[PDB]
């Protein structure tokens, strides 16, 4: 048995971090954005 | 490397996390641990504690793709010159304009 | 007035009076690596939550 | 001993094994996160077991074993954007045709098309490009290789495109149909499983 | 490494000064074989790896666009990596191997 | 006829009299020596070479 | 350009200083063509087109009451129309090679 | 030999193991058991025990056929000559130029 | 035996750089037979046995 002085549980806090490497796109989930653009046959006012 | 056209950043950028810290009970932590290494009650340990207290990362362990891609890129380089003289494998050098 | 289209990107190839060829794009890859479908992706997940 | 080496070559017909190019910029490692996590005693060590094998293997393999494991891959890759370009018809007078450029060999042919229903369906470079990264991506996984070049194409400070456009299309036109698979018909199936895209 | 910290401080692109790889225990390798990679780390953050034109004037396949990073600071928590890159291997017990 | 591509219509068909021989004869040229590009008309199959 | 950037303001009549048409793919127009629209592009925000008075020392019946705007700024979002311009493509008269 | 037209290879190709099984406890082991023959703490007793701890070998004690089918071909060689002698049983030398 | 221990590595391809026959107890042969078959165990590696 070995006794060791911890860190009490109410001077201590677990805090969730989200780690991301990129900020998403716009249209993060069409694969093809520029679609909409590529069948206006009739034009774009 | 003439028809390379491909470039790689990575990006040391950090945040502040957290609200409602102590940022004086950790940073008596850091600099307590490490006294037998660098000297407590001193400006850099004091500047190094509250960074760590109050900023953390963003990227992570997950932008370490970065470190391992160039750590691949020049084993490579290295590794496919006809052999690894010094001629072969120059190193980056400061000229002074002149060369 | 000749409407506006899309070019399909597929091979333009005739062969005369038996009309227009066989489009075969990617040969017998999707017939052995299998279907891909490209209009689905999936951008993986290369951070996370600690 | 150099233009042995093909040195000599048009800088146009090398094409990287995955016809795209790339700009990277990403949120990197800075190391606050594991050394505050040290002082709690949290986590001290994040070196799983499955990384403490991979890193030993590391120590006593020579570097021609990750040579020849890359250079592997690379033409997988290779066999993957071969895939991608003969579906999509990638050559030097589609992706200048994607951009308002009548490009044939024959000059006084592209003089005649401007005058006919050829400019009437027109398409564009980033809705090309769209194309290729998505069926890319998808057949890539299929073969087992998981690229990142579909993932960077949707982050905001990454901008992934296609490999040939930075040449001038109005110079060498004479070379305008020509596709822009590189490897021998065998060598794709070397790398496929015997099939073949063309013969 | 104390005058190091002091001045470890974020830059305006919202970016910290060096990047920090933090050593507590050191991985099981000869003395002359870490001092070899502490040179690779250093130049890993160089552009084009610290690595000149090797081939016409240019650079190579694989050093071309590595614009790099911040340097990274070998930061050990613990004595073990100070004493271990100075160690002399050759004839002495000191705790480490006996590499001839 | 493998490498073409295009968005173009185009029709192919054989030319009128187009088969004629070569230039020379592709078959009988092979490289000497693995380090440089020394290319000729090769022979020497023989019993023992 | 860099310079550029560093001076566009909202001016009093809250507007821009400049006008930014940002090019991301150029048209692959020859080169010269590039560099005579440009010269149009930078002429169509004067008063009167950037032209003078060229009947009885009045202005056309196109070129009058013409007030302009701001200048247009080419934003290239790329490098593609900054090699554009530059981009030189006389001087060869090779077959498949040569522009009119 | 004229007509032999067989020929045999043996290949000694290594295949990773032990998905978790502590690494550094083995190479524990291996420099403590084979202490009383080869120095403990060198860098060969620690890089070896680093392979025999990562790597197995891809399909052993089944290739003993090779080195058991060389061992009785050299047994015949020296066995269906008219003497062993020097002249009848030569061995490779390292020749140069000229022999 | 140390120095030939640190010079083991997994080669292109993907094999070890020799091949350790680990000798625990040895077989009661006498002695100049013990040296002589060390002598074939060492050439049978070589092409055409040495």
């Amino acid at each position: 048995i070995k006794t060791a002085p911890v860190v009490p549980p109410t001077e201590q806090r677990d805090m969730v971090q989200e780690e991301r490497v990129g900020t998403p796109v716009k249209n993060a989930g069409n694969a093809n954005p520029a679609a909409d653009s590529d069948n206006a046959t009739e034009g774009v006012v | 490397g003439r028809a390379a056209r491909s470039t790689v950043r990575m990006e040391s950028r950090i945040q502040s996390f957290g609200e409602g810290k102590d940022v004086d009970n950790f940073m008596a932590k850091f600099h307590n641990q490490l006294s037998g290494v660098y000297e407590r009650r001193s400006e850099g340990v004091a500047n190094f504690g509250r960074i760590l207290a109050t900023d953390t990362d963003l990227g992570g362990t997950s932008g370490l793709s970065v470190v391992f891609n160039g750590l691949l890129r020049g084993l490579h380089h290295v590794s496919t010159v006809p052999t690894p003289n010094v001629a072969n494998l120059p190193i980056r050098n400061n000229r002074d304009g002149a060369g | 007035y000749k409407e506006t289209s899309r070019v399909s990107l597929t091979s333009m190839i005739y062969v005369g009076t038996a009309g227009k060829d066989l489009s075969l794009p990617t040969g017998t890859v999707e017939d052995i690596i299998g279907a891909v479908d490209g209009m689905r992706r999936v951008v993986r997940t290369i951070g996370g939550q600690t | 001993s150099m233009l042995r080496n093909w040195s000599w070559v048009n800088v146009h017909n090398v094409h990287s094994v995955t016809g795209t190019s790339e700009n990277v910029v990403l949120a990197g490692y800075v190391g606050l996160s594991r050394t505050h996590d040290y002082i709690m005693d949290t986590r001290s060590t994040p070196a799983t077991s499955q990384g403490r094998r991979l890193a030993a293997m590391f120590y006593y393999t020579n570097a021609d074993k990750m040579l020849s494991l890359t250079f592997g891959l690379a033409g997988q890759l290779r066999a993957a954007a071969d895939t991608t370009v003969a579906k999509f018809q990638i050559c030097p007078h589609t992706i200048a045709r994607a951009q308002g450029y009548i490009m044939t060999d024959n000059d006084p042919l592209s003089d005649e098309l401007k005058g006919t229903d050829f400019v009437t369906e027109q398409f564009s470079l980033a809705g090309l490009t769209n194309l290729y990264l998505g069926y890319f991506d998808g057949l890539a996984t299929r073969l087992g290789i998981y690229d990142l070049r579909y993932t960077y194409s949707e982050y905001a400070e990454c901008r992934v495109e296609l490999h040939g456009i930075q040449r001038n299309f109005l110079t060498d036109r004479l070379d305008a149909f020509v596709s822009y698979k590189c490897l021998h018909p065998i060598m794709f199936e070397y790398y496929m499983c015997g099939a073949n895209i063309s013969g | 490494m104390e005058t190091v910290m002091a001045g470890l401080q974020k830059t305006v692109m919202n970016e910290l000064n060096r990047v920090i790889v933090s050593i507590a225990d050191v991985p099981k390798l000869p003395a002359h074989r870490i001092r070899n990679l502490i040179a690779v780390l250093a130049a890993v953050s160089k552009p084009n790896l610290g690595f000149d034109a090797n081939r016409l004037e240019d650079h190579s396949c694989f050093t071309k666009g590595w614009l790099g990073f911040n340097d990274i600071l070998l930061f050990p928590l613990t004595v073990d990596l100070f004493d271990r890159v100075v160690a002399n291997e050759a004839g002495v017990n000191d705790a480490g191997f006996i590499v001839p | 006829l493998f490498w073409m591509a295009g968005t173009t219509r185009v029709v192919l068909c054989e030319a009128a009299n187009g088969y004629k021989p070569m230039a020379y004869d592709i078959s009988q040229t092979s490289f000497w020596n693995r380090e440089n590009g020394l290319w000729a008309f090769t022979w020497g199959e023989s019993e023992k070479t």
